[PDB]
DNA sequence: ATCTTCCCTATTTAAATTGCT
DNA sequence: AGCAATTTAAATAGGGAAGAT
């Protein structure tokens, strides 16, 4: 049976695209039309997110559930306007460690200590953006990101209640998209629909941390339906309040670059592996959410 | 981490390997897999890829290094992935592989000549005693050399002579005398128990006239008639044809035989004899059922008749054979490459990177590592196997817990169980309780590793789990008694594994001072075995007397010239690797050893001596030891202690020695509070294990985790009384250390106990050494012979340890270090020294280290018996009611800190304290009341 | 093939076996092994089962959770999921936790509900005994198993304490396990390390009980980190306290039925899931945690 | 026929050790003493090398040379202090270009221009100090390091002797050596019969400029045999100039770095071969004899 | 430049191809190549495996992206 | 349906030998 | 000594059928 890798040592995610996911030989093996079928390392997958059009059976989910891969679809409410209900099944046939739902819940409960958790966790963007640095792209010591972040602390210090805080998150997110926009000299708007490169790596990114952001939870114990951040917009769940640590830090700065140095969706995929396991991103918000939720 | 897997699989073996291989890695097309994983994903790997089937060929590549090559494959030697290989790549004078061919195949097919007496047949059938007068060995020796006495035994028709009962079978032909010696000795080496002939006999024939029937083979001697009166139903056709072309075999290369040296002889009969007991118990074990009848060689479990003599004795030779072809051309599994050991040591580590000033491409190396204890030593020579490329070794260490402690620390840093096999051969019952999912320690036995292309020659697929994890590890972390048997056995085929295990793999012996003298002399008689096939000896020990040092080297050079005119390779010298945590030398040294070696120790000597004292040490005046003991206790309480605990390390000798200082100081009337520990050896599986767990966490003084270990809130004297037991393998850091005097290792090892974990200097003294020991009282001829180097052959003038040691000194590894045989009748270093050069000496005497001649006898593993003790019965307790003589009392109950209860177990009890009851109790094990 | 699982009281849980799931002609169906297309109402369903040979399209996926029709992946059988998502109150208009799930953390944490459900889910597990009343098993009304049942009754009303609940529960348990020995002429003794009919028969059942048992904690939502009588560190304890409730009613004596006739485990599965078929466990399940939660 | 690829351009670069070099099926390859082939690229290999027990034949030496490979055999040092000599098989059946030969031969036989071109060639090496920055081991432009490249270039702008040259090519070498040995902290002798890592790496690295200065020469068709600088000490040829301008800038901290480091001889032949690949030594040599010949 | 051939032909046209491939780029193994070369140097071998005949199959990647890809090839 | 096992099915690689230069 | 032609044969891939869930 053997340890069967920790879920924060797992390095490969996949989101697969216009295929057929079977088992031929006990392999997850993706056919596509043209008679071409590429396996997937199933015991070292952290996600396989599903676009239009794919297709998976029972055996393949049977083997990724027992190996720990958490399996969602990009359509449904994946249109990411809403964000309503990013259609993930999850292995839940492994019994979970449990007291990390313990602790989650007595502070979800306790509306003063989710209102603390929630200021935890706002102040987790900018401990990833100071930790997770990128050498292509915007310095986090420079005057503008300094002064936004020091402006984003103390406001959220000063933070009385979850609409207080649905306004800084406007604030942090909307302008650093635009800082990056105005450094990477694009007038940029953030749409899950359009079409520029610049919104469709943001939203194979958002994909991406969204898988991320699902595994870590799950590797805990932690569900989606106990979410630190209540508001108008901001349905969707625990996963993008994990996920939207790592945007400005992680799949920002990726997509950004991506798009600027005209990168292919498939390396774009890549680039997004290769910090996700260079910087360990996955045991990252495993370790921080096991400080979250702690007592 | 990044991994690349290429395979070079046919068959659906390059399938349903392919299916585990693709559930981990990322398909890059042409059964090339790549991508990322952890450690332990490399981990599940291996355990999934090996355990799938017998074919699989897997490399795989970490960065560019080689990660793990799955089975024979030659892979890299520069470039990785060659063309085609198909045969007939060298072909040379091969020479003496030729010639152990020609001595295994001839002798191979005369080995079981001798069963063809009518006893031996009536042996099997059984209406006599299945204990032959004369062994079949010797019966078909005296067939073989009556054979070449009467005709010319290499280019003749066979046809066996009438035979008489010969005293002695060995002549003057070199060859011949080779051929006799491997059939006498198929089962067991013959014994010479003559003191002339022990005294004086040193080469290859002339040590070899001195071997006679008495040795062993003449039982008791009625039927010598009947086991000499012999039947000629051999000569068929295969058996005839194979003797005759083996028999050609050794006619055409015997010429490069008397072109060989006697180290060469001996170290090419040992291989023979091995290879032909392989080919012997391989076709003993299997059962062939087909049989011609007339003549019997072996019987099935059920007794019946099987394995006629022919086919027997055709079957032991091919089998022979065989054996020695996997055995001289194996390319053996190595280790994986551990890539947590290749990078920088850091801070006190950083010594570590003397392996980047040796060579990475040299054939042989005898490392002698000086680093002291706490510096990671055994880490260090990992790292030095592994800076030659990939790993394949045998960590023979002393002690089970010292095994342990090493693959614990093996395991944790990177070594996973497809490259690592801790062998301990008893099943102790130590086990973990408290919480077993949250244990994260107890390295365990399983070895899901890789089995060798060499168990296939070993009799019935080599054994079980044991000899699967002796034979097929890559790094072999064991107790020494597993490796040690290489060097020969009186009886049976136990040489033969830790033989063909030490004949592809390095040796890692660490803290060989620990051992005994003999238990030494075997050890380098390892070393040159090992040596032997250009395997590499790293010694890692300290202490380290010059003599040992130098006796080993002397080993290992022996075993280098061995292997270097093996292969008609010119000798250019032994790569010595000086190493201690102060810096590294690496010279190719063919003579001159000992000045290099003597630079190295003052180097090294004055690398330890401008940094601060921190084990003073005082002798004590006052004569009685018992009241010295207490005025000691009471002074480096006073001087020595952490708020007022301190705690405090009675050395002592034996172990009524032990319980009398335990029961003076349990009666002893004072202000302080003394709260006493008994630490000797003589204690029961439960018990015993329990104070080992407790003292290791207690004594840790890394961090302040013993706090809540012990009462540290009250002023408390924490005084562990122990026996040598806590002298060696033991991570303890005691305050302060009240020693009775045995020898000078011992002061040296239990200076190490204090302050071992600290580096805050003492001010006044941390030792106070005792003025006698207590067997002064019982002998004043000999006292320091328990636990020391004193003997009835080396008598120290004065037992007065202020006319034997310095009264204020500080003591470190400089007095052992240093080397002096001068005044060694009156000072126990340069008694010690004496010692070790008078008994580990370049000679071969017969139970000497450069053993020659006697190799080919018996007389090597008889008069030096490794762990030579005394006969020692064990009492057994079973669930609380013990078996023999044993009688449990009750202890003092004045002090005792901690007891812990026994109810399983068993002691060890020498035969001389069998004559009355141990006394077992529960506090203090074994004494005489 | 088409399988009908009433779970609560007007939703079906459908299992579907050896079909292709698709979209055809604008709405979602699925081809069959006998090549026969079949739809599906998205009025009287919101559980759909993919059971083996079953394989699912995205599109597909996308419209049944856009019409409230909540998709998991099962082993054949439709009593051993191994993946899904989390009930929400809507699928599409919001992200909340179900009621359910809120009324059981609450019961959960004050310390008094807590008690007075676990007291309940064994007063409905002594029930469970009585409605689910077997052919082949002893008699419920039978006197030896009337005063266990009696004696059940009186400890669990007079304790005061969990480790007090579950000396009592395995008093209960393995007297119905002498109960069911005396029955079947055999010295029984339960161990799950034994290679006899009688223990590994009640093993397997027992996970098929721990996989319906789980079936019913997901559809409505409760989470697998609240076990009533099992401790905190128990992973998954909470599908081992539902499973306890079917484990000496119907698990039991469909077991000693199997090892007695003496028939091999695939047949056991097929009598296992005919029964919960027949008798509506799973709604049986579904109600008991209702009225556990509710209170 | 095509370009036959520039020399310039060639990027393969190998030094074979324990095989003998043959030709299978066409291709170039090296077979050890255990059965393994290895393909040596022949049309895009610089350079090989050829070790203890190395045996190439005549139609691999061809199909070396008819391509432009240049061919040398690393043994040949006997003396105590030199590598005394290296023997090298030069491709004269491509008829090389002329005039550049005509150059250089004109700037030798002239003593004063000689003397000229001994000097632009000595701060040519200071002048790859410079360029070529590892980013390891020590750095350029500290104070030590410009101070004696500073001392360098004013003692050889006053020079007027070549034995001056040599003084100073002594200091040079000694202030070099023992400064990357302060750096790595190691004391360092460089003696060519020595055991220590950082001693035959750096005679590996002797080899590995050999090599590239022999096809740097031949690419321009300049023989070995007219050295602008000479001496007593320095008596190898041209090689022994357009060598060592390249060890205290390229091999030296290689071969201190691979020593340090301490893994095989391998990652140093690639270190080797990326380092003389990524920044182009090959062609920046051929250019900066290019500029040397036409002015 | 860092580019990597694959082949995925049958013999003897993998014979023919893998002896001129194996001209210009490091044989990593199983009839696949990685290698240094330039990228004129590289249309100069795209050359010759073009004049060299029919049925044959490489296909090229540079960091990834397909730099030639000859045939009808799989991918 | 999906997936597995096995039997054709022959298509597809590797070795082997041997004149020829 | 490299190679070529050319045989010889071992193995790889695929498709169809049938049996499992
Ligand atoms: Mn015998
Ligand atoms: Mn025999």
């Amino acid at each position: 049976m053997q340890k069967q890798i920790l879920t924060s040592q797992k390095r490969n995610m996949y989101i697969l695209s216009r295929c057929k996911v079977l088992v031929k030989n006990g392999q997850v093996c993706h056919l596509h039309e043209d008679g071409n079928v590429y396996t997937v390392p199933y015991a070292n997958t952290v996600f396989i997110g599903l676009a239009e059009g794919t297709s998976i059976t029972n055996e393949a989910m049977s083997m990724l559930a027992a190996n720990g891969v958490i399996v969602f679809w990009t359509k449904g409410g994946g249109y990411d306007m809403f964000a309503a209900d990013i259609i993930c099944h999850l292995p839940q046939a492994d019994y979970r460690p449990t007291k990390y739902m313990q602790n989650w819940v007595r502070l979800w409960l306790d509306e003063e200590k989710k209102l603390s958790a929630a200021k935890e966790i706002l102040k987790m963007r900018v401990d990833s953006l100071s930790t997770h640095v990128h050498d292509f792209g915007v310095d986090v010591e420079n005057k503008r990101v300094s002064s936004i972040v020091n402006k984003f602390d103390k406001g959220v210090t000063q933070a009385t209640s979850f609409e207080s805080l649905l306004g800084h998150e406007g604030t942090f997110v909307k302008s650093l998209y635009k800082e990056y926009a105005l450094e990477y000299e694009i007038e940029f708007k953030r749409d899950h629909k359009s079409a520029d490169n610049y919104n469709k790596f943001l939203t194979l990114g958002n994909y991406y941390a969204y898988g991320i952001a699902r595994s870590s939870l799950w590797a805990l114990g932690i569900d989606n339906s106990f979410p630190l951040l209540h508001g108008s917009t901001r349905r969707g769940g625990l996963v993008f309040d994990v996920a939207d640590i790592i945007k400005t830090s992680i799949i920002l700065p990726l997509a950004f670059h991506a798009a600027d140095q005209g990168m292919s969706n498939t390396e774009f995929k890549r680039s997004c592996v290769a910090y996700f396991d260079k910087n360990d991103i996955l045991a990252y918000l495993i370790n921080n959410i096991k400080r979250l939720c702690m007592e | 981490m990044f991994i690349r897997i290429k395979c070079f699989s046919k068959q659906p073996i390059a399938k349903k390997v392919s299916r585990e291989v693709s559930a981990y890695l990322e398909y890059t097309g042409n059964n090339t897999w790549e991508g990322h994983i952890s450690g332990q994903g490399v981990s599940n790997l291996q355990t999934k890829l090996i355990n799938v089937g017998k074919g699989v060929k897997v490399v795989c590549n970490y960065q560019d290094k080689v990660l793990f090559a799955i089975g024979n494959v030659a892979m890299s030697d520069t470039g990785s992935v060659p063309k085609y290989t198909t045969k007939k790549v060298y072909k040379p004078d091969d020479s003496i592989f030729t010639l152990k061919q020609g001595l295994v195949g001839v002798a191979a097919l005369w080995h079981d000549l001798g069963k063809a007496n009518s006893y031996f047949q009536r042996k099997l059938r059984g209406e006599c005693n299945p204990s032959d007068p004369v062994r079949h060995e010797w019966v078909s020796g005296v067939i073989v050399s009556t054979f070449a006495k009467g005709n010319d035994w290499l280019s003749d028709d066979f046809i066996i002579p009438e035979v008489k009962h010969s005293d002695n079978v060995f002549g003057d032909d070199q060859v011949l005398n080779a051929v006799l010696w491997l059939i006498n000795t198929h089962h067991k080496k013959g014994l010479v128990e003559d003191p002339i002939y022990r005294a004086t006999k040193t080469m290859f024939t002339e040590t070899l006239q001195c071997v006679n029937v008495n040795g062993g083979w003449f039982n008791y001697g009625d039927n010598i008639d009947e086991c000499y009166k012999i039947d000629t139903s051999f000569i068929t056709d295969t058996y005839v044809k194979q003797l005759n072309r083996y028999r050609k075999k050794l006619l055409a290369t015997k010429h490069i035989w008397f072109t060989l040296g006697e180290d060469q002889k001996i170290a090419i009969l040992q291989e023979c004899r091995v290879a032909l007991m392989l080919g012997d118990s391989n076709f003993s074990s299997d059962l062939i059922g087909g049989d011609g009848s007339h003549l019997y060689a072996n019987l099935d479990e059920c007794g019946n008749l099987k394995q006629t003599l022919t086919q027997h004795l055709l079957g032991v030779t091919d089998c022979a054979l065989k054996a020695l072809f996997t055995i001289n051309h194996h390319k053996p599994v190595k280790a994986n490459f551990i890539p947590t050991i290749a990078e920088k040591g850091e801070g006190k580590f950083a010594w570590q990177n003397g392996v980047n000033m040796v060579d990475s491409s040299i054939d042989n190396m005898f490392c002698i590592n000086m680093a002291s204890t706490g510096k990671g030593k055994t880490l260090a020579n990992l790292k030095l196997l592994q800076h030659f490329g990939n790993v394949r070794c045998s960590f023979g260490l002393g002690m089970v817990s010292l095994t342990k402690q090493t693959a614990k620390q093996f395991l944790d840093m990177g070594v996973d169980y497809n490259s690592a096999a801790m062998v301990t051969g008893f099943s102790k019952s130590r086990f973990n309780l408290g919480s077993e999912s949250l244990d994260q320690d107890e390295v365990s036995v399983e070895y899901w590793g890789q089995t060798s292309s060499l168990s296939k020659v070993f009799p019935n697929n080599n054994a079980g789990f044991k000899n699967k994890k002796l034979l097929s590890a890559p790094i072999l972390v064991t107790t020494t008694d597993h490796l040690v048997k290489a060097s020969g056995v009186k009886k049976g085929n136990k040489q033969m594994l830790p033989y063909v295990r030490c004949m592809h793999s390095d040796l890692v012996l660490d803290e060989i001072d620990d051992y005994g003298i003999e238990d030494m002399v075997v050890l380098a008689r390892l070393v040159y075995l090992t040596a032997c096939y250009g395997n590499k000896v790293i010694i890692s020990s300290a202490t380290i007397t010059p003599a040992i040092s130098n006796i080993f080297y002397e080993a290992y050079s022996s075993g280098y010239k061995v292997f270097c005119a093996n292969k008609q390779t010119t000798y250019k010298g032994v790569n010595v690797v000086w190493w201690d945590e102060f810096g590294i030398k690496v010279e190719k040294v063919t003579d001159q050893f000992s000045n290099l070696n003597t630079r190295f120790v003052n180097k090294r000597i004055t690398n330890l001596l401008e940094s601060t004292p921190k084990h003073k040490a005082l002798v004590v005046d006052q004569d009685d030891n018992m009241e010295a003991v207490k005025q000691s206790i009471t002074t480096l309480h006073n001087a020595h202690n952490s708020g007022g605990v301190s705690f405090g390390l009675i050395r002592t000798t034996t172990i009524k020695d032990c319980v009398a200082v335990t029961q003076e100081l349990q009666n002893w009337e004072t202000d302080l509070s003394i709260k006493i520990l008994c630490y000797h050896s003589r204690f029961v599986g439960d018990t015993k294990a329990q104070m080992e767990e407790y003292l290791s966490k207690v004594l840790n003084r890394k961090g302040d985790e013993y706090k809540k270990f012990v009462d540290t809130t009250t002023p408390t004297a924490y005084i562990v009384v122990a026996t040598p037991v806590v002298e060696v393998g033991r991570d303890f850091d005691f305050d302060w250390a009240i020693i009775e005097p045995s020898s000078e290792r011992s002061i040296v090892q239990c200076a190490g106990r204090v302050l071992r974990h600290r580096s805050s200097t003492p001010t006044t003294h941390n030792i106070h050494i005792l003025k006698y020991p207590f067997k002064f009282y019982r002998n004043s001829n000999i006292c320091y012979d328990v636990a020391g180097y004193e003997s009835k052959g080396y008598k120290l003038k004065s037992k007065n340890m202020l006319d034997i040691y310095k009264k204020e000194s500080i003591v470190n590894s400089v007095n052992r270090l240093q080397g002096d045989a001068a005044f060694y009748t009156k000072s126990l270093t340069a008694l010690e020294h004496k010692v070790l050069l008078d008994k580990l000496t370049t000679d071969i005497a017969d139970t000497n280290v450069f053993v020659g001649g006697w190799q080919l006898t018996a007389n090597p593993h008889e008069y030096c018996k490794w762990r030579r003790g005394t006969k020692n019965e064990d009492l057994v307790l079973t669930d609380g009611k013990w078996s023999g003589n044993v009688t449990t009392t009750k202890p003092i109950q004045s002090k005792i800190w901690r007891k812990w209860q026994g109810e399983n177990g068993s002691i060890t009890v020498p035969e001389y304290l069998l004559d009355k009851t141990i006394c077992y109790n529960d506090f203090y094990g074994g004494y005489e009341n």
